[PDB]
RNA sequence: AACUAAUCCUAGCCCUAGCCCUACACAAAUAUAAUUAUACUAUUAUAUAAAUCAAAACAUUUAUCCUACUAAAAGUAUUGGAGAAAGAAAUUCGUACAUCUAGGAGCUAUAGAACUAGUACCGCAAGGGAAAGAUGAAAGACUAAUUAAAAGUAAGAACAAGCAAAGAUUAAACCUUGUACCUUUUGCAUAAUGAACUAACUAGAAAACUUCUAACUAAAAGAAUUACAGCUAGAAACCCCGAAACCAAACGAGCUACCUAAAAACAAUUUUAUGAAUCAACUCGUCUAUGUGGCAAAAUAGUGAGAAGAUUUUUAGGUAGAGGUGAAAAGCCU
RNA sequence: UCUCCAGGCAUACGCGUAUAACAACUCGGAUAACCAUUGUUAGUUAAUCAGACUAUAGGCAAUAAUCACACUAUAAAUCACCUAUAACUUCUCUGUUAACCCAACACCGGAAUGCCUAAAGGAAAGAUCCAAAAAGAUAAAAGGAACUCGGCAAACAAGAACCCCGCCUGUUUACCAAAAACAUCACCUCUAGCAUUACAAGUAUUAGAGGCACUGCCUGCCCAGUGAUCACUUGUUCCUAGGGACUAGCAUGACGGCUAAACGAGGGUCCAACUGUCUCUUAUCUUUAAUCAGUGAAAUUGACCUUUCAGUGAAGAGGCUGAAAUAUAAUAAUAAGACGAGAAGACCCUAUGGAGCUUAAAUUAUAUAACUUAUCUAUUUUAUAGUAUAAGUUUGAAAUUUCGGUUGGGGUGACC
């Protein structure tokens, strides 16, 4: 009987609204422990391409204008409202976006390094080393996957012909062409770890529920004697 | 500690159960949740005239009745079609074509009383 | 044992004691004696020639073995050439 | 605390849970409907 | 000198024989929350049966269950922790009652079907599942009689002293004699189990060997078998009630545990700006007494804890037993 | 008409004629009156209250609520309007009663929301009597915890302090345990680089699994040794006792006492006040009890014409031995005996009777996870990729089955 409600087929900017799980699979018996209730929330469409030419649009670089930068409940990172030409759409805000700012996304493999201002968004290969970023796609056209979060920063370690080294937050080394597009900066909210829940109520209301009361090298032959 | 055993009806049951009592449709519902009378789809008497009508209710016990022949196929031709073939094949001006100079109808379609399937009520 | 078998109805032999005895017309069982194979280096000269032989078995053991088989096994059996035609029988017995 | 009412009545629960439509939902339902016929009973389903 | 009761005979049933079937029951309604005159939204069994049980335990294994003509070959050949047990075929034999639309050393209201009925009633559901009737040719003859007849009572309470009776006696009681019954214990009970009383119902079953009675006899038997007096036939036999469990397939989340969706309630006062405070509504259940076949299969009377929150409450939906749920009590799942 | 009591009226869900009149007086109400019972006849009226109620295809949404203004905050928060196509006057159907539902019952129980708090709704005593014991309330001279396992209960009191444990508000064994147990903010360990059904329309400041009070404060040491960024001695490796290579892109840790104010139907200690807890009990009223009228159960029961003392006996005699006592029956009381009745009440032992749990028991284990060899495709010049299957090997989630005997019951020993 359980139908999923990730239903809608065309994007839009309109808040969407969301049915929980409680951490039960479409059968009906729990998967995942330790989720359930918490505050009724609105999903907001993201758009993780940044480079999407508008519909009968040719394919080189545009610019956008920042409308908004706000609070989202379903991340811990914070978005903005972006509009240009005559569509508006959904993004990841990074570290010092301010509304009314004006940003650039390109499709431009500069021969020589593009200077970088930080939330633009450039083709890998034209950035310098050590340049930090975020947003980051594992293969051309895909979409972000990775480093998407809340103060995360990655770092370009190194090029080498049409291949670059990406150090992940995590300090795993990864390698991607240098064709696939990455946005300059840290994700905003860069003091998100430091909260303090407080007190047992706080976490209910993130839909959290408590823990369960409930509270071997095997020797060989040789080595039963002194086990 | 329900019963299963009495009728299922509207008068039980929550608000939003209801079914109907076996009256026939007079109309249709809408959009806008209003019914729409069909003039059509009301059940119209025809209702004869009785003046100068000579048959009561009853009927004399001196009244003789007479021996039970129920009607069949077979009596009803011979009475009705039969004679009239008869003439026609003695004088020769008879073809198994022209069946329907006689009465016989090829299909039911067009006709406002339908003999099968049947299209009207008693 | 069966007394009573769902096929036919019938008694049924238990066949171990068929692979061991010997039964001779008149009522008599034989059989060896055990450990007649085993061990013989440590034996003695007159403890194998006893093992060696083939030997009577007694009242109650011999009424046990009869319950046990069947009619068929105690049947009259002319074998031509016989080593045992002469044990068939009993001679000059008073009792 | 009382026991002995555990029974609170409801139709739309009565119907759905043991009703007709239910019962020949699934194979093994409609077995169910028949076991009854044999026997002869007067209700085969609520 | 009679109350309560008792007497009764047929409703039907049981096992065989025979035979395939062609029964598929006015109008209307019903697969929708069945029995609601018309569109929304598609419709569809199952991979090998297991375990109990026997082997005095249990682990390979265990007739029927899991069907393929009778009689014989034969409990033979073969298979088997070679043990409990299991077990063929080749090859011989057979037209069978054959209108037997019929029969009974079968039952007669606690019997025979559970049946007057799968009803009443019990369970949310799958499912479980009763009791009983009696005149005569005629009731358009007022419903018939028949029986010191069960226990229980009445007519009619009792009269020093004793397992309640026996020997007696002119005399009912007085005198004399006398440690209730069954089972179990050491052959013993003032030991300890079981029994209020009446009526009906309620528990030893098989033919290998032996003994007895007959037929014929170096042969017996109505085909297949046994025989150095045998062989054929008859008669003669081995109980009842009672677990905790194990496996297969259904049925259950209207109680309770947790979750999803849509809804709802929170006065007054002090603080502040809150899982703060005092204390109603409401939710819970610390301590004492009463109650204990109770008003109640967990309550009542007082007294107590929380009471804007991890709060409480309503409606509908979800997760099912090799499982589910669990702020873990091995708690809860009618 | 009078005396006294204080959750009532609607809707939802549920129930299904219990509704009203007449007639009956059998059964039902635990008794009468009267009916809630039996029979017969009647009843609830809607285009507004309530339910059901099929024109089609496209395009599109940044800005909560709380008197919404000010005002911030955090847990981030209820079809409309347009563009074209099509149709071009209508009221049928169903719910509506009641003293009512779930609890075996006319059950002192459970039951959602709106309005209101007496203008609505009701009756604690069948008649009589004033004993014991039992239950509940109120008053008490002088004394004031001397009571008791314990200030339990009660009080003209309802206040203060200190110790143990746990941080705190919360949760738990429905029906013997509410706690010191469980959870909890905080802190710490382990696993994971990724999309179209959970985790999640998420991406290392993220997610899952687990442990554990926090806070500060002492105790912090497996860096290769000595020289001193430098040389030897070590160590680890090779090439042959010789000869090379490597060790300068780093650098310890493990306890205690702490508590910290607050908080608690948690477990103790103490002072004050208070009192019938007690010295030492008494008086009154209500319920019960007893007598009259009506209706009318339960465990229990071998038969009983059912006595005391000493002796005998299985710690044991109404019934046996020896003595003694002794007109017959009811009503109200006490609890020594009838090893008094119902105990699903507990301790010890046995059975080639069971089940739950743990493993390092035996036997298996295409649960997963790995490999290997074939098979089938690709290529390759043998060769590396893969793989609807078969055979091996490695892990083990699970599955079936068992718990020798004599030595008091154990504990070490033994023993057959
Ligand atoms: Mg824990
Ligand atoms: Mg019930
Ligand atoms: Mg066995
Ligand atoms: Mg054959
Ligand atoms: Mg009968
Ligand atoms: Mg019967
Ligand atoms: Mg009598
Ligand atoms: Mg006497
Ligand atoms: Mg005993
Ligand atoms: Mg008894
Ligand atoms: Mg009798
Ligand atoms: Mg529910
Ligand atoms: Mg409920
Ligand atoms: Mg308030
Ligand atoms: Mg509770
Ligand atoms: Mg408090
Ligand atoms: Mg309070
Ligand atoms: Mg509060
Ligand atoms: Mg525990
Ligand atoms: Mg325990
Ligand atoms: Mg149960
Ligand atoms: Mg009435
Ligand atoms: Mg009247
Ligand atoms: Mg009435
Ligand atoms: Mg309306
Ligand atoms: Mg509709
Ligand atoms: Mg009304
Ligand atoms: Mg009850
Ligand atoms: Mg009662
Ligand atoms: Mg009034
Ligand atoms: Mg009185
Ligand atoms: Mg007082
Ligand atoms: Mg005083
Ligand atoms: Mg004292
Ligand atoms: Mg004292
Ligand atoms: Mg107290
Ligand atoms: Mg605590
Ligand atoms: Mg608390
Ligand atoms: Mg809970
Ligand atoms: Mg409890
Ligand atoms: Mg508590
Ligand atoms: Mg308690
Ligand atoms: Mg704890
Ligand atoms: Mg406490
Ligand atoms: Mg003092
Ligand atoms: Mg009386
Ligand atoms: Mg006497
Ligand atoms: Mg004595
Ligand atoms: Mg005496
Ligand atoms: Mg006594
Ligand atoms: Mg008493
Ligand atoms: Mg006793
Ligand atoms: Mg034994
Ligand atoms: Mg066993
Ligand atoms: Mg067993």
């Amino acid at each position: 009987k359980f139908v999923s409600w990730k239903s809608r087929t065309k994007y839009t900017v309109k808040p969407v609204k969301m049915r929980k799980s409680g951490g039960r699979d479409h059968t009906g018996r729990i998967r995942v422990h330790g989720i359930g209730g918490g505050h009724k929330q609105n999903y907001r469409m993201i758009d993780f391409l940044r480079f999407r030419p508008e519909k009968e649009k040719a394919p080189e670089p545009f610019e956008e204008k920042v409308v908004v930068v706000r609070y989202d409940p379903c991340r811990s990172a914070d978005i903005a409202l972006v509009a240009g030409g005559s569509r508006k759409r959904w993004i990841i805000a990074t570290e010092n976006m301010k509304a009314g700012d004006t940003i650039l996304n390109s499709n431009h493999i500069g021969r020589m390094a593009v200077a970088a201002q930080e939330g633009d968004a450039h083709p890998l290969g034209a950035l310098p080393v050590g340049t930090l970023i975020n947003n980051v796609e594992s293969e051309p056209g895909r979409g972000a996957q990775y480093i998407r979060a809340a103060g995360t920063c990655g770092v370009l370690l190194r090029k080498v012909n049409g291949t670059a080294i990406i150090q992940l937050p995590s300090k795993r080394q990864m390698q991607v062409l240098e064709s696939c597009t990455a946005t300059v900066g840290r994700v905003s909210n860069v003091n998100h770890n430091q909260r303090v829940i407080g007190k047992a109520g706080r976490n209910r209301w993130l839909g959290k529920r408590p823990n369960s009361g409930l509270w071997k090298i095997r020797p060989l032959p040789p080595m039963k004697s002194y086990v | 500690g329900a019963d299963r055993m009495s009728k299922w009806t509207s008068k039980r049951g929550p608000r939003t159960f209801t079914k109907s009592r076996g009256a026939k449709k007079t109309g249709i519902y809408t959009s806008d949740r209003k019914f729409v009378q069909i003039k059509e789809m009301v059940p119209e008497f025809v209702v004869p005239d009785l003046t100068g009508f000579k048959l009561k209710p009853y009927v004399n016990y001196r009244a003789p009745a007479g021996i039970d022949t129920p009607l069949t196929a077979k009596a009803l031709f011979q009475e009705t079609v039969a004679p009239a073939i008869e003439k026609d094949f003695k004088e020769g001006t008879f073809d198994a074509n022209n069946l329907e100079k006689y009465g016989f109808e090829p299909t039911q379609e067009g006709k406002l009383f339908q003999l099968y399937p049947k299209n009207f009520p008693r | 044992l069966t007394y009573c078998s769902t096929r036919k109805g019938k008694r049924k032999t238990v066949k171990s004691v068929v692979h061991r005895f010997l039964r001779l017309h008149s009522g008599l069982w034989l059989r060896r004696k055990a450990g007649y194979k085993k061990k013989l280096w440590k034996k003695s000269t007159a403890r194998k020639k006893r093992l060696r032989e083939f030997v009577f078995c007694s009242k109650t053991q011999s009424k046990l073995l009869d319950k046990m088989t069947t009619s068929f096994w105690k049947r009259r059996n002319w074998y031509a050439g016989d080593p045992y035609q002469m044990y068939h029988d009993r001679t000059n017995l008073r009792v | 605390r009382a026991r002995g009412n555990e029974y609170q009545p409801s139709n739309i629960k009565r119907k759905h849970k043991h009703g007709w439509v239910r019962r020949l939902s699934t194979p093994a339902g409609v077995q169910v409907i028949l076991r009854r016929m044999l026997k002869g009973r007067k209700s085969l389903s609520h």
